[PDB]
């Protein structure tokens, strides 16, 4: 609920948490009992 | 020739002063610092 705010200084800090956006979930291609469960000619990952 | 010419050149001694012969020099002023801070958790960026 504001406009652009220019600053003279950039003092910023980050705090961690356990919300879903903090986790990177992946899967393998050709992985047994998973999505894309078929023979692959290359070892690549897939998003989850 | 008498009653003619008679030109006068005068050397007035205004003042005698003991002037200074400067050697090295530098400049200075008033300074104030400004700091930008950024806090990151371990293994983030270069937080090793
Ligand atoms: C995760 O952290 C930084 C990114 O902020 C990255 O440079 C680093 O290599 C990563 N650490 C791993 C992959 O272990």
């Amino acid at each position: 609920n504001s406009k652009k705010v220019y600053l003279d200084k950039l003092d910023l800090k980050t705090e961690e948490n356990l919300l879903p956006d903090s986790f990177v979930c992946f899967e393998h291609k050709g992985q047994y009992k998973g999505t894309m469960d078929s023979g692959q000619t290359k070892r690549e990952l897939k998003s989850f | 020739v008498k009653e003619d010419q008679t030109k006068f050149l005068k050397i007035k001694t205004v003042s005698s002063e003991l002037s200074c012969r400067e050697g090295q020099s530098y400049w200075t002023g008033s300074f104030s610092p400004k700091c930008l801070s950024s806090r990151r958790c371990h293994l983030v960026g270069e937080c090793h």
